[PDB]
């Protein structure tokens, strides 16, 4: 989720993807330890067999073969990590997350019941604000003529500077937010 | 202490209410409580009019 | 009371919830045990069940087939 | 307290069994009952003896309004506003009379059955043919006469049923 | 209720992770030890070995960012930024 | 569950007896003298005990008793063992009643067929 | 990393209460009750084990 | 050797199992980096206006705005009464009336000639 | 009912005369007294109407109806406070002035005792509302929804004004006291049939009737809060008021004649239900939410029995009670964001908590939670009709399942889920929005508290 | 396929009912005839039940 997409997957990154989806659901499949460990080795063992293969016609063959194979053959409730999507803790914390800029909408008694937070506060947005001009002028350097052609974005070239397009990423919500 | 002072106000209060409530507004309504009869079984006291239920016929023995 | 987290290794257990645990088991099955001494009809039932195969045409009104 | 009709709303005489035990044990509900009368009766009964004195001291009464009786839409002359007026009212009242009878007559039927519990079936039957003959009664009077019924409708739908009782005779003995 | 995270910790157990691997030789693994260019690994060995941290820490690395973590030290800073560890 | 059941839709419907429809025969066929069951428990005894109507069977007054019994004896709920097990042997005897019923519907149906086909013999030749 | 701990006072006070409730409610329950239908004294041996034989 | 998955309307086929994912051309990946080009200007756009420190409001989304506008407000003088839009709007506007108008008339028919006859249970029926 | 009036009348030169600064203040205060007066017409009798003089009578339909216009009047004038802050002195004692205007000719509209002067007030009604939405509505297509309110209303209303003076010329009075005493069979014949179509026409596009509604949505989406609020609330219930009142003289006729409005009422329930579910626009739904409910009251008038004329009654009052308060919902959530589209801005239980509670009641209110007197209303009209014929009972449940699913739906579109990143002027909600939900629904418990006062007359 | 079977069985199932080899099962009093509601007026045609 943090790093920019390409414009397409390689050969090499779909065949890594369809092991990675094998293995784990082998290993749903497979709930004891050691069963899983010798099949995982099987599987590793086929795909080792399958690896050195000059012809790409070929291996895209192969490949397309075993997507057939591991669609035939997956399991209908695969295991699912409790904060991945599709998990029973997804999203559960989402009601809980509340932005900074709900932040400065709060009373002044509020603020004064939180002194010493609202000074380093002060300092952040003053920070953000003296860097945005820095940051557009850096963006619009670097990009071609035509427009960006990918999502990612360039660091900070001098010392003084930021990476531009930094505020929300640095000061997004925690995790477990409350 | 405080389970004293739990169970005077939130257990003492509202049943004197409702035993006021229905004891002189709920049953001053007619048909408004209306009780299951008790069940008469056969040699007992009628306890009101002083009466005597009698007893079953001699049961036939069956072992 | 305070546990301590385990890395790879078993967890902290305590004296407490083991003999609770132990005396629970042991109630559940002193109580199954009692129940069935005193109760066994309740599972292998009462009474008889009657063969209908062993009951007299006389006593079941079924006369001769000659009338 | 008893401030109503004992005729109107008829209640069977109360048999209950008289306590015979069997066993030694003590009874868990005649010690709740006595904590019960020591702990809430007596303090609602006192303040219930309080208000009741407060009430006493100074006692005023209210009446039930009687309403005279008019001619009603049978002897009201056709296009004869006041009279129709008068006779409209009376009819009204007694509708809202009926709708109360049969509510009495329910509210006896619902008592009974919940009184007998078990064997309802059979011992409130009584109530079940009044409620009946009541309710036939009712509908056959303030039948389907719809949203806006009113003296003359009523009127109208007797004289139907009258001509139609009155033809079904005579086809009938003739 | 459960005891926060530390790098300490995390760097602990994904070399702890990494030296239970039976292809990495331990005494000449560290956390700028890359797995391809240093260590001998292709691309299955580092797919496995990510596997290896999903499970250590019960929770999914995605693919996308899983095919650039290639020192034990990314493998940390991953996982401390997506826990939200800054201690 | 039972023999019956195979024997009823595997095999002679007709000999096999109906349950909604028996008894078929006459009470008094092929019993000479029979006795009429006799009720203990009177239709106010019962309504006033407030038995059930699936209740109020031929086995009522073991019922009332049993009724009787556990109110007198409340606290120890563990003391009308024997007037639970004079209603269970009642209700069992009926039960066996109901048995002997059944089964001699069901010979004396098997008679019917078989003088039946004795006298379609005896037309035949 | 075993996390696992269920010293908590209140989870097991409300895991015994909820436990003895599991094996002397039904019998308390069955015999403090009149009796609402006729019981099924009379049947045949494998039907009154049917329970525990498919169990 | 395997069964193979016929997709459908609800349940559309995987992208692992697409042919066409497999059957690349060099104007595939042209247009691939295309929609890579598009998608990366309008985040960046997005981004600048969403990263704006003076910002303090509601970024305006033109696709929304053209979603909720076609929708509701366009749909109208792009009508043509064509055979098909006439019959099912003739179908789906005439057709359920006249069968709820044939259904009730029925019933109430059936009703009333039971009443007439005098053989409908109307007892204990004083609330209309 | 001068008592009433004439108060109103005297709002009129209190707004222009009081200070540029005290408007707001003066107006509210006393229209709150005014309906604190107004409550007093609810000690209603058991037989007849409050015969007052010769004009005005008040009934115990006309009774809650009244009070709720009196009542929301101030509700009216705090939205306006809203929406009005930059306007001029003069434009906003303008606003008010048509406001005032309103409630008056409403209130003399459900207290006259005549036809005639019952359908000028009811016609006198349309000019202030055309005048605030084409007005005062924030966007373009305002005057076209002014043009289709106007021309709806009016080409429904003409052939009742004719059926109105040649049936004062054929009986001799149009006064409803003489028209129900006095009241004749109606034959079947094509005249008595067009005098029938006439009238009931009239009163179901003020309704409105399905197929004769399109106004609704173009009126209400485009007009201003306080003119939705007044639109949805009062103004839709002028058409079962009449229909009520008109259907006197219309029997039996009207056992004939109402096949194929009842069928269109309950297949409209069913239609605006089912575009309900699938709306981009807040104030679109909570107008088709009030078409359906409309529709049932259609079909209780039509079904016309005692049991359905209080199922109506509580209907209407509970429907005006509740889309008045979503009206005002979406008016907030509108002023804080600029768009009415609704899936625009999310997280609204995160970022507002209080206003989260305020529409779950709404749209519990809504979907009739019992004891509620939505409730009430719509199982009246539900027991009445399946008295009517057992079909409808299948009409009914299919309509309140789906109306239970689009105001859920509604609800969790707009306050459940993720909130809006860019979306960062969410103000925490004023006082003023506060206490108008608060006023808004506290009156509908009191009225399930004690619902014999809104079941019309013939309770 | 599967809710189709259920329904087949299931009528299946209803014209082959399952029972026991008893007899119908006796009440007294006419088979209760005023417990059950009966007109105390009219009397019943009388339901007599013999011992086996
Ligand atoms: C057109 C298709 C059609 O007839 O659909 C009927 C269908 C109603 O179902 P139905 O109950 O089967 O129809 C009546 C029965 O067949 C027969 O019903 P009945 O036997 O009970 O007799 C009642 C009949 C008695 O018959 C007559 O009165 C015949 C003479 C009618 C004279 C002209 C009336 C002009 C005013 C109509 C409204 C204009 C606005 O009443 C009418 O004909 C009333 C007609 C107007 C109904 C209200 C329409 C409102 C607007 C609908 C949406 C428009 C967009 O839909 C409509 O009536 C609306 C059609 C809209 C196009
Ligand atoms: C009256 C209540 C009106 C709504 C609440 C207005 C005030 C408010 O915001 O309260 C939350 C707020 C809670 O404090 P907070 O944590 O700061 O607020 C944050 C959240 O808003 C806290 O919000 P929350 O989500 O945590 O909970 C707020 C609560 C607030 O929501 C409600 O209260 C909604 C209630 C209505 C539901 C929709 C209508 C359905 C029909 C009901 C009709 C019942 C009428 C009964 C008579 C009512 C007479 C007034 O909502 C719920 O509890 C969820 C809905 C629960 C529905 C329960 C089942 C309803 C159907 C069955 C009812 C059966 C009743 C009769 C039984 C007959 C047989 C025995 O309350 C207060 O602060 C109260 C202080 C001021 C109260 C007024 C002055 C009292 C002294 C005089
Ligand atoms: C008479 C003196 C006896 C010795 C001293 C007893 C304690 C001192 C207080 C007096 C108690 C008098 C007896 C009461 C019952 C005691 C237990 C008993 O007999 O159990 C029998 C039975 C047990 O009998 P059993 O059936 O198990 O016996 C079997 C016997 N064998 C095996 C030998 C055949 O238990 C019960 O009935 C259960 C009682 C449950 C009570 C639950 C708590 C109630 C809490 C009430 C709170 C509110 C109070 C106020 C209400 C009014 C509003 C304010
Ligand atoms: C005819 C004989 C049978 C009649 C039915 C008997 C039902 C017996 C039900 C339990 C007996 C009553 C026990 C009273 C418990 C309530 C007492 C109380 O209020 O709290 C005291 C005390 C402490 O509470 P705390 O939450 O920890 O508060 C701490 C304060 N610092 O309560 C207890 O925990 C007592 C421990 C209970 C032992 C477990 C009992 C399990 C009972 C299982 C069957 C109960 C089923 C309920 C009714 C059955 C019939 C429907
Ligand atoms: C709409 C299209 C059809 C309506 C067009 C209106 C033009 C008039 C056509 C119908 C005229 C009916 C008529 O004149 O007779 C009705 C009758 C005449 O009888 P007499 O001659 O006086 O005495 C009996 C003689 N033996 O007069 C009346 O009943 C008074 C009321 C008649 C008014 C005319 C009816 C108008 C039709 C109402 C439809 C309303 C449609 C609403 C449009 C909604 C649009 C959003
Ligand atoms: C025998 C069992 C019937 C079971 C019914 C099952 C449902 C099928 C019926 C509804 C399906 C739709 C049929 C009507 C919709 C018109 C179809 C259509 O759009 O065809 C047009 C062209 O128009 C036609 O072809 C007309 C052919 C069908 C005409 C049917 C007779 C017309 C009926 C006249 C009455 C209309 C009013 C009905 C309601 C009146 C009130 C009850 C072009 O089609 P395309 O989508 O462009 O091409 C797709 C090719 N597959
Ligand atoms: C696996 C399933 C294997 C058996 C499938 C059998 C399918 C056919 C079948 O069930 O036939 C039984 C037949 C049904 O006939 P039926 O519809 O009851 O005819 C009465 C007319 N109203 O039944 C009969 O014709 C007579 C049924 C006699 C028993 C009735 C008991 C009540
Ligand atoms: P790393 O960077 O070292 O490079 C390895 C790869 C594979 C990328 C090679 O560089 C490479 O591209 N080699 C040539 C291409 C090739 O190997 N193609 C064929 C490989 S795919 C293949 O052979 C898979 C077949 C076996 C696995 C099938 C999966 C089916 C099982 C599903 C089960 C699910 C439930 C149990």
């Amino acid at each position: 989720a943090f790093s920019a997409p390409a414009a397409y997957l390689t050969h090499q990154q779909k065949v890594l993807r369809l092991y990675k989806r094998a293995l784990r659901h082998l290993e749903s499949w497979c709930v004891h330890r050691d069963k899983y460990r010798y099949f995982a080795c099987l599987m590793r063992a086929r795909f080792d067999e399958h690896k050195n293969e000059k012809d790409m016609v070929k291996a895209t063959q192969l490949l397309r073969q075993a997507e057939e194979e591991f669609w035939y053959g997956q399991h209908p409730q695969p295991y699912i990590f409790p904060e991945s999507p599709g998990g029973t803790s997804y999203e559960r914390y989402e009601c809980y997350k509340v932005p900074e800029w709900c932040l400065d909408d709060w009373h002044p008694s509020e603020k004064a019941m939180y002194p010493d937070y609202f000074a380093k506060r002060e300092q952040w947005k003053r920070l953000r604000r003296e860097s945005w001009e820095r940051e557009v002028k850096q963006l619009q350097e670097e990009t071609p003529p035509g427009g960006p052609r990918t999502e990612a974005l360039p660091p900070a070239r001098k010392e003084g500077d930021l990476p531009p397009l930094w505020w929300h990423i640095v000061t997004r919500p925690r995790e477990r937010p409350m | 202490y405080r389970h004293s002072i739990f169970a005077v106000t939130h257990v003492l209060i509202p049943v004197w209410i409702i035993h006021y409530y229905l004891k002189y507004h709920v049953t001053a309504k007619p048909y408004t409580v209306v009780e299951r009869k008790p069940r008469i079984f056969p040699g007992d006291t009628i306890l009101e009019t002083g009466e005597v239920i009698p007893l079953m016929k001699e049961f036939p023995d069956q072992h | 009371v305070h546990i301590e987290p385990r890395y790879r290794q078993f967890p902290q257990l305590t004296r407490s919830q083991l003999i609770q645990a132990e005396f629970f088991s042991a109630t559940m099955w002193f109580w199954i045990l009692w129940r069935f001494w005193h109760d066994s009809d309740a599972v292998l039932g009462h009474f008889p069940y009657p063969d209908p195969s062993q009951w007299t045409d006389e006593e079941l009104g079924i006369l001769p087939d000659d009338e | 307290p008893d401030s109503w009709d004992k005729d109107v709303y008829p209640e069977p005489p109360r048999r209950t069994p008289a306590p015979a035990p069997q066993t030694s044990l003590p009874n868990p509900v005649t010690y709740l009952t006595k904590i019960f009368d020591l702990l809430v009766d007596r303090p609602v009964t006192l303040a219930r003896e309080f208000i009741e004195q407060q009430h006493a001291k100074n006692r005023y009464y209210y009446y039930h309004r009687e309403f005279r009786r008019v001619p009603d839409i049978t002897e009201c002359e056709e296009k004869d506003i006041l009279c129709m007026f008068e006779a409209e009212m009376q009819w009204r009242r007694d509708y809202k009379v009926d709708q109360e009878i049969v509510n009495i007559i329910q509210e006896r039927l619902k008592a009974c059955q919940q009184r007998e519990g078990e064997s309802y079936r059979q011992n409130c039957a009584k109530e079940l043919e009044q409620f009946t003959q009541v309710s036939k009664a009712f509908q056959d009077r303030y039948s389907d006469l719809g949203a806006h019924y009113s003296a003359r409708k009523c009127l109208a739908k007797q004289k139907q049923r009258m001509l139609a009782e009155r033809k079904a005779a005579k086809e009938a003995a003739a | 209720d459960a005891p926060p995270l530390t790098l300490e910790a995390i760097k602990d157990r994904v070399l702890y992770v990494l030296k239970l691997y039976d292809k990495i030789d331990p005494e000449k693994l560290s956390v700028n030890s890359h797995f391809m260019k240093d260590l001998g690994l292709d691309s299955l060995d580092q797919v496995e070995i990510i596997m290896a941290m999903e499970d250590e820490f019960g929770f999914e690395i995605p693919d996308i960012d899983a095919e650039k973590l290639m020192c034990p030290q990314e493998i940390v800073d991953y996982i401390a930024d997506k826990k939200d560890v800054y201690e | 569950m039972g023999a019956h059941l195979a024997r009823r839709y595997l095999g002679d419907a007709s000999k096999e007896p109906d349950p909604l429809r028996m008894p078929t025969f006459p009470p008094d066929y092929g019993f000479p003298e029979r006795k009429e069951r006799e009720m203990v428990a009177t239709q106010q005894e019962m309504n006033d005990a407030q038995l059930m109507l699936q209740q109020r069977d031929y086995c009522a007054h073991y019922l009332i008793q049993l009724l009787k019994c556990k109110r007198d004896s409340f606290p120890n709920f563990l003391a009308c063992k024997h007037e639970q097990h004079d209603w269970d042997y009642c209700e069992h005897l009926d039960y066996v009643k109901r048995m002997k019923e059944f089964e001699r519907e069901r010979r004396l149906l098997q008679r019917k067929k078989r003088r039946e086909q004795r006298e379609a013999e005896m037309a035949r030749g | 990393l075993v996390l696992i701990n269920e010293n908590n006072p209140l989870l097991i006070n409300s895991i015994k209460r909820l436990l003895i409730g599991s094996i002397f409610a039904g019998f308390i329950i069955s015999n403090n009750i009149p009796p609402m239908t006729v019981p099924n004294t009379t049947m045949p041996l494998y039907m009154k084990m049917t329970a525990l034989i498919v169990t | 050797s395997f069964p193979k998955y016929k997709p459908s309307r609800l349940a559309t086929l995987p992208a692992t199992l697409d042919p066409a994912e497999y059957d690349i051309s060099p104007e595939t990946r042209k247009a691939q980096a295309e929609r890579l080009a598009i998608r990366s200007r309008l985040k960046r756009e997005y981004l600048l206006q969403y990263n704006d420190p003076n910002r303090l409001g509601v970024i305006e989304d033109p696709a929304l705005i053209r979603w909720t506008y076609a929708r509701s407000a366009n749909i109208y003088p792009n009508f043509r009464p064509t055979p098909k839009t006439s019959l099912l709007g003739a179908l789906f506007g005439i057709g359920p009336l006249f069968f709820w108008y044939y259904v009730f008339k029925t019933d109430r028919d059936k009703k009333e000639k039971l009443i007439q006859e005098g053989k409908l249970d109307q007892t204990f029926n004083i609330s209309y | 009912m001068l008592k009433i009036i004439i108060p109103t009348t005297m709002l009129l030169p209190m707004t222009w005369m009081s200070k540029h600064n005290m408007i707001w203040i003066n107006a509210t205060v006393h229209s709150l007294l005014i309906s604190l007066i107004s409550l007093s017409l609810l000690n209603q009798l058991g037989e007849n109407s409050l015969n007052f003089s010769l004009t005005f009578f008040s009934d115990s339909l006309s009774a809650p109806l009244l009070v709720l216009t009196t009542w929301l009047l101030p509700l009216m004038l705090m939205a306006s406070q809203s929406h009005l802050s930059k306007e001029t002195t003069t434009r906003k004692k303008l606003y008010i002035t048509m406001l005032i205007l309103l409630q008056l000719f409403l209130i003399m509209t459900f207290t006259a005792t005549e036809l005639i002067l019952f359908y000028i007030l009811f016609e006198a009604t349309l000019v202030p509302t055309l005048i605030i939405i084409t007005r005062w509505g924030n966007q373009t297509e305002r005057l076209n929804a002014g043009l289709y309110f106007l021309f709806y209303t009016l080409a429904g209303s003409l052939p009742l004004l004719v059926a109105l003076v040649y049936i004062q010329n054929t009986t001799g009075s149009l006064n409803f006291l003489i028209i129900h005493y006095w009241s004749h069979p109606l034959s079947n014949s094509w005249s008595n049939i067009f005098m029938w179509l006439a009238c009931i026409m009239a009163f179901m596009v003020k309704m409105p009737l399905y197929g004769l509604h399109l106004w609704l949505p173009k009126a209400h989406v485009e007009a201003p809060i306080a003119g939705s609020m007044v639109l949805a609330a009062v103004l839709l219930k002028l058409g079962g008021y009449g229909m009520m009142r008109i259907t006197t003289i219309l029997n039996p006729l009207t056992n004939y004649m109402a096949y194929p409005f009842l069928m269109l009422s309950m297949w409209g329930m069913i239609m605006t239900s089912s575009i309900c579910l699938r709306q981009t626009d807040l104030k679109s739904l909570i107008a088709y939410s009030s078409v359906s409910h409309m529709a049932l009251v259609i079909v209780a008038i039509m079904i016309q029995t005692p049991w359905s004329f209080m199922g109506a009654t509580a209907l209407m009052i509970a429907h005006g009670l509740t889309s008045s308060m979503l009206f005002c919902l979406a008016n907030t959530n509108y002023e804080r964001v600029h768009s009415r589209t609704m899936i625009l801005a999310r997280g609204l239980q995160t970022l507002l908590p209080l206003m989260a509670t305020w529409w779950l009641v709404a749209s519990l209110t809504n979907l009739a939670l019992p004891p509620s007197i939505n409730l009430i209303g719509e199982l009246f009209i539900i027991t009445a009709s399946f008295s009517w014929s057992n079909i409808t009972i299948i009409l009914m449940g299919m309509n309140m399942m789906i109306t239970a699913l689009y105001s859920l739906y509604m609800l969790i579109t707009t306050q459940r889920g993720k909130y809006t990143h860019h979306i960062n002027n969410i103000k925490p909600s004023f006082t003023r929005e506060n206490a108008l939900m608060a006023l808004h629904i506290l009156p509908l418990l009191l009225l399930t508290l004690n619902p014999k006062m809104i079941l019309g007359p013939l309770y | 396929g599967f809710v189709a079977f259920m329904l087949f069985m299931f009528w299946v199932g209803e014209i082959y009912p399952s029972y026991q080899p008893v007899g119908p099962k006796q009440y007294p009093y006419n088979d209760l005839y005023l417990e059950r509601g009966g007109d105390p007026t009219k009397e019943p045609e009388p339901v007599v039940h013999y011992e086996i």
